[PDB]
């Protein structure tokens, strides 16, 4: 043996909407996302 | 470990909020602490720098 | 969430499966409490409160 490393790999449930942002102007935008209920993001669960 | 509230003095921090006019904010007499204010109904999102 | 419970299904059901529907049918002639219940999930823990 020359190493040993270890990832944790948690598997956890539903869904929520997440923005930084929840005003707007006329005319303005916001882009909205997923992420899951625990915590998932589109980077693990979104492919 | 937390720093002890007599070195905040020594600190740049830079509150961070989305919708001010729903939620108000204030920094105290103390520099560790500030007061937030409620105008109108709605939901906000907060941090701090 | 809002979720709900009747206290006979028998007398008056929700009209469901997971229960957040709100809506009911009324089966017999009776009585019966709906308990509806407004809970937050921490997003941090998991933890419903």
């Amino acid at each position: 043996i020359i190493g040993e490393d270890k990832l944790m790999v948690y598997v956890k449930t539903g869904i929520r909407i997440h923005s930084s942002i929840n005003k707007i102007l006329v005319g303005n935008e916001a882009k909205l996302r997923v992420v899951g209920a625990n915590g998932e993001t589109p980077f693990t669960y979104g492919t | 470990q937390q720093f002890d509230s007599t070195q905040y003095q020594y600190m740049n921090i830079i509150p961070h909020i989305d919708n001010p006019n729903v939620l108000s904010m204030t920094q105290s007499s103390d520099s560790q602490v500030f007061t937030l204010k409620g105008l109108d109904q709605g939901l906000v999102t907060l941090s701090v720098t | 969430d809002v979720s709900f419970v009747s206290s006979d299904p028998s007398i008056v059901n929700l009209s469901g499966r997971e229960d957040l529907v709100g809506e009911l049918v009324a089966l017999k002639v009776g009585e019966a409490t709906i308990k509806a219940i407004a809970q937050i999930v921490d997003p941090i823990t998991g933890k419903k409160t």
